[PDB]
RNA sequence: CGUGGAGGUCAGUGACGAAGCCUAGACCGUAAGGUCGGGUCGAACGGCCUCUAGUGCAGAUCUUGGUGGUAGUAGCAAAUAUUCAAAUGAGAACUUUGAAGACUGAAGUGGGGAAAGGUUCCACGUCAACAGCAGUUGGACGUGGGUUAGUCGAUCCUAAGA
RNA sequence: GUGAACAGCCUCUAGUUGAUAGAAUAAUGUAGAUAAGGGAAGUCGGCAAAAUAGAUCCGUAACUUCGGGAUAAGGAUUGGC
C-alpha cells in the first residue's frame, strides 16, 4: 500500500520545508521573486460567482473552502551567488546587508537571552569607509554567478505568534541579467517586499510545507510531519492589512475584515497582507509555509478565469457560528440584562 | 509513640469500637504512659480519651 | 590493606572500603566509573545533583534496553540513569575517605579520586526459580595532586662522520 | 522576605482531562507547584483545612477556582536546608470568582 | 612418556624453605613430557634399578560442584483510593495519633465455634535474615508473662461397625 | 431504605483502607461504549453484539396423552400531585 515515491516515511529534517525547484528563468523579463513566505492562519468559506463556459455551473454560484495565509512583507537582508560546476550548483559568495533586526539575529542563536548578541557585529565593520569589501564581493557575484538568490526573512513580530525568531530563506530572483539581479538585491537591502509585488489575484501558486504530525502509528512508524509540495492552488484574493473591508465584496456591502468573529482558532486576527487560496494546503495553523510561483506556464482555463467573490464567511469558528459581525449579533439578540 | 495498645484498651473500656475512640494528639506522652485499664479509665474520666458519637442515620426521609 | 592495583604514593593518600554491600553490582559499577578520577568536591556535588535528578550517571556497559535521556549529552552518551542506592553507598565511602584524609592531615583541596573499584560479592539467595541479589565490594583511594644516561653505541664510521661534522662547523 | 499574599488558583484548567480517581491528589500537587512558582520556595506546607476544602466533594469533585492565602515565612527551626518555606491556607469566601491577587498586611 | 602405592639404592632434597600453585622469563626433547629462574607458600619430597595397580579424558542429552551470556531484560497492571499535618526516628509513600476521602454494606473485609495448627495470644526490646519496593512495622528475632469448672465438654450409653 | 425478595444499589453498628511507588498519555492489546445511510450484501456457519425484559388490563393459534401448549403470538398502560 501507499505511494512508493513518498518513501521513506521519516520526519522532515526541518519545520520549514525546502523549495527544491524554482521556475525556469527568463532573462528578458523584469526582476522578480520566485517565492514568498507566510504563516497558515485557518480556513473559511466563500461564495464564488462562477464564469466557466462548458460547465454545468457556468453562470451559477458555488461555495468553496479557502485557506488564509498571513503574509506581512518580507525583509531583504542578503544575497548569495551560485556557480555551476561539473558537480552541480555551488555557492561562491554571500553578501549581507549592513544592519539586521533582532528578529533575524535571533535565528543565529539557541539561547538569545543569555548571549552578548555579537552576531554580524564584526561584519558591519566592512561598511566602514568605502564599502570596498562589500563592493568586491558584489563584483565577484556579478562576474561569476550563474544563479542569484536573495536572502529574506519574515516579520514574525507582526503576527500573533509567540515566536520572536524570524524565519530566514533563499528566494530565487528571476528575470534580468546577473548584474541586474545583483543591483536589485543591493537596492533592496534592508527593505521590505510585499506579497502583492510577488503574486496577484487569479494566479495559480504552489504551497510547500511540512504536514501535520501524528507521532507513531500502526509497517508501523512515523506518520505525518513530512515535506510536501502541492501545486495549482488558485489565489482568490490578495488582501491588504491597512485595508478595512477585507472581507467585503461587491455583492456583500458589510464593512468587515477577513478575521472571523472571535478570531481564528489557535491563531489571532489578520492585521497584515494575506493570501486567500482556494482549497486546502499542507500544514496546520501557525506553520510557516512557502508559496512558490508555478513552475510551468499553466495550460488550463482555470489558471485564466477571473475570480469574482460574492461573500466571505466571517462567522465564529469556535462553535456553530451564526453571525458575521458582533453588530449583527447584538441586533439579533437585542438588549441583554447587563446592557441595563 | 505507638498507641495501638492504648487505642485497643480505650475501645474495650468505653465499650465501643476502635472506630469510635478519640486519642488526644496533644497528650501523646501521657497516653503512652497508660499501660493499664485503670490508667485508660483515668484518661477517659479527665477527657484525654473521648468516646465519639455515632454516625447519624436519620429516618426523616423514610 | 590489600587493595586493587594502585600506582600512587601511600603517604599522600587515604582509603575507604565497604564489603558485602546490599546494592546492585552493575549500577554501582556505573556510579563508580562516573566518579573515577574526579576531584573530591566536584564528585560530591555531582552525586548530590544526581540524587536531585539534575545530572545523571552515564551507563556504558550494563545498559541494555534502558531509557534515553538528554542528561546523557553531558558525557556524550544517550543512556544514563539515577541509581539512588548506589549513589548513597558511594558517597558514604567518599565521606569516610575524606575523614581518613583529614585524620592523616592531607590538604582536602588537592584531593581527587585516584582509585575506585567495584567487584562482585558472594550472592545471597531467596526463593519464591533462583532469586538472588548481586552485592558489591567497593574500594576507593583519594590522593593529593602534586605539581609536576642512555649511552649511545656508534660505529667507527658514525664517529668519523660526527667528527667530520664537528670539524666542518665552528 | 517574609510576605503574605492572597491568590486565586484556577484548578479547572490544571485538572482538565485528568482521570477522576486522581483529581484531588493532582490538585494537591498542583497547589504545591503553584505556591512554589509564586513564592520561590521548594518547601510548601498545606493546611489540613486546605486539604479538607480540596477533598470537600470527594476524589473527583474539586472546585474550579480556589482562593488561597500563601505566607512565605522563615524556617525558624534552623535545621532544614531551605531558609524559607511557604504555608498555604484556605480563604473562606462566598465565591472565588472576580478576585485578584492582593497583599495581606499581617498584623 | 606420565600417575598412586611396594622392595633396594643415591650415608639424595628440605624451615638458610619440601610439596603445591602463578609467571609478558630461560633451556632440552619429533613428541608423550622434562629441567631452570622469579613470585606465592609452609613440611614434607625426589633420581635410578625393580614390584604393583582403583594408572593418563573433550565428548557419554555423562556424575557432583561451581559459573556465564541472556539482563538490570521479562516481570512486581485483579482486589475502584487515597490525601493533609504532627510525633517518633540517623532515616518515614508504607509505624503511631489527629484530620479528611472512601470501602466491606449483616448470604460482611463484623462477632463465634468444629477440625487442624502449636504459642501464632500479651508485653518489653529489636531489624542480620524473612514478610518478592521499603520499614522505626510484624503471625519475624530476643526475652518474659498468660489458659483456674461439682453445673461447659470429655468421662457414662448405645448406633453402623469392631 | 428501595424492591416480590437473603437480588442488585445506598446507609447504621463493627471492621478495613491491604495490594511496590512516581512521571507521562504514541500505536498496539484487554475490558466497556457510541455511530450517518444501508441492513447479513460479511462468514464454512447471524459466531459475537444489538434488540426483548418488571407489573396491571385485554387477548391468545396449530397440535394434545385433555393434564398442557402459554408469559403462545399480539395490543393498551406505568411519573408527580
Amino acid at each position: 500500500h501507499g505511494h512508493l515515491g513518498f518513501l521513506p516515511r521519516k520526519r522532515a529534517a526541518s519545520i520549514r520545508a525546502r523549495v527544491k525547484a524554482f521556475p525556469k528563468d527568463d532573462r528578458s523579463k523584469p526582476v522578480a521573486l520566485t517565492s514568498f513566505l507566510g504563516y497558515k492562519a485557518g480556513m473559511t468559506t466563500i461564495v464564488r460567482d462562477l464564469d466557466r463556459p462548458g460547465s454545468k455551473f457556468h453562470k451559477r454560484e458555488v461555495v468553496e473552502a479557502v485557506t488564509v495565509v498571513d503574509t506581512p512583507p518580507v525583509v531583504v537582508v542578503g544575497v548569495v551567488g551560485y556557480v555551476e560546476t561539473p558537480r552541480g550548483l555551488r555557492s561562491l559568495t554571500t553578501v549581507w546587508a549592513e544592519h539586521l533586526s533582532d528578529e533575524v539575529k535571533r535565528r543565529f542563536y539557541k539561547n538569545w537571552y543569555k548571549s552578548k548578541k555579537k552576531a554580524f557585529t564584526k561584519y558591519s565593520a566592512k561598511y566602514a569607509q568605502d564599502g570596498a569589501g562589500i563592493e568586491r564581493e558584489l563584483a565577484r557575484i556579478k562576474k561569476y554567478a550563474s544563479v542569484v538568490r536573495v536572502l529574506v526573512h519574515t516579520q514574525i513580530r507582526k503576527t500573533p505568534l509567540a515566536q520572536k525568531k524570524a524565519h530566514l530563506a533563499e528566494i530565487q530572483l528571476n528575470g534580468g541579467s546577473i548584474s541586474e539581479k545583483v543591483d536589485w538585491a543591493r537596492e533592496h537591502f534592508e527593505k521590505t517586499v510585499a506579497v502583492d509585488s510577488v503574486f496577484e489575484q487569479n494566479e495559480m501558486i504552489d504551497a510547500i510545507a511540512v504536514t501535520k504530525g501524528h507521532g507513531f502509528e500502526g509497517r508501523a512508524g512515523q506518520r505525518g510531519y513530512h515535506s510536501r509540495t502541492s501545486i495549482n492552488h488558485k489565489i482568490y484574493r490578495v488582501g491588504k492589512g491597512d485595508d478595512e473591508a477585507n472581507g467585503a465584496t461587491s455583492f456583500d456591502r458589510t464593512k468587515k475584515t477577513i478575521t472571523p468573529m472571535g478570531g481564528f482558532v489557535h491563531y489571532g486576527e489578520i492585521k497584515n497582507d494575506f493570501i486567500m487560496v482556494k482549497g486546502c494546503i499542507p500544514g496546520n495553523r501557525k506553520r510557516i509555509v512557502t508559496l512558490r510561483k508555478s513552475l510551468y506556464t499553466n495550460t488550463s482555463r482555470k489558471a485564466l478565469e477571473e475570480v469574482s467573490l460574492k461573500w466571505i464567511d466571517t462567522a465564529s469558528k469556535f462553535g456553530k457560528g451564526r453571525f458575521q459581525t458582533p453588530a449583527e449579533k447584538h441586533a439579533f439578540m437585542g438588549t441583554l440584562k447587563k446592557d441595563l | 509513640a505507638n498507641l495501638r495498645t492504648q487505642k485497643r484498651l480505650a475501645a474495650s473500656v468505653v465499650g465501643v469500637g476502635k472506630r469510635k475512640v478519640w486519642l488526644d494528639p496533644n497528650e501523646t506522652s501521657e497516653i503512652a504512659q497508660a499501660n493499664s485499664r485503670n490508667a485508660i479509665r483515668k484518661l477517659v474520666k479527665n477527657g484525654t480519651i473521648v468516646k465519639k458519637a455515632v454516625t447519624v442515620h436519620s429516618k426523616s426521609r423514610t | 590493606a590489600r587493595y586493587g592495583a594502585t600506582s600512587t604514593n601511600p603517604a599522600k593518600s587515604a582509603s575507604a572500603r565497604g564489603s558485602y554491600l546490599r546494592v546492585s553490582f552493575k549500577n554501582t559499577r556505573e556510579t563508580a566509573q562516573a566518579i573515577n578520577g574526579w576531584e573530591l568536591t566536584k564528585a560530591q556535588k555531582y552525586l548530590e545533583q544526581v540524587l536531585d535528578h539534575q545530572r545523571a550517571i552515564p551507563f556504558r556497559r550494563f545498559n541494555s534496553s534502558i531509557g534515553r535521556t538528554a542528561q546523557g549529552k553531558e558525557f556524550g552518551v544517550t543512556k544514563a540513569r539515577w541509581p539512588a542506592k548506589s549513589v548513597k553507598f558511594v558517597q558514604g565511602l567518599l565521606q569516610n575517605a575524606a575523614a581518613n584524609a583529614e585524620a592523616k592531615g592531607l590538604d582536602a583541596t588537592k584531593l581527587y579520586v585516584s582509585h575506585i573499584q567495584v567487584n562482585q560479592a558472594p550472592k545471597q539467595r531467596r526463593r519464591t526459580n533462583k532469586y538472588e541479589s548481586s552485592p558489591s565490594h567497593i574500594e576507593l583511594v583519594v590522593t593529593e595532586k602534586e605539581e609536576a644516561k642512555k649511552v649511545v653505541r656508534l660505529t667507527s664510521r658514525q664517529r668519523g662522520r660526527i667528527a667530520a661534522q664537528k670539524r666542518i662547523a665552528a | 522576605d517574609v510576605v503574605t499574599r492572597e491568590y486565586t488558583i484556577n484548578l479547572h484548567k490544571r485538572l482538565h482531562g485528568v482521570s477522576f480517581k486522581k483529581r484531588a491528589p493532582r490538585a494537591v500537587k498542583e497547589i504545591k507547584k503553584f505556591a512554589k512558582l509564586h513564592m520561590g520556595t521548594d518547601d510548601v506546607r498545606l493546611a489540613p483545612e486546605l486539604n479538607q476544602a480540596i477533598w470537600k466533594r470527594g476524589v473527583k469533585g474539586v472546585e474550579y477556582r480556589l482562593r488561597l492565602r500563601i505566607s512565605r515565612k522563615r524556617n525558624e527551626e534552623e535545621d532544614a536546608k531551605n531558609p524559607l518555606f511557604s504555608y498555604v491556607e484556605p480563604v473562606l469566601v462566598a465565591s472565588a470568582k472576580g478576585l485578584q491577587t492582593v497583599v495581606v498586611e499581617e498584623d
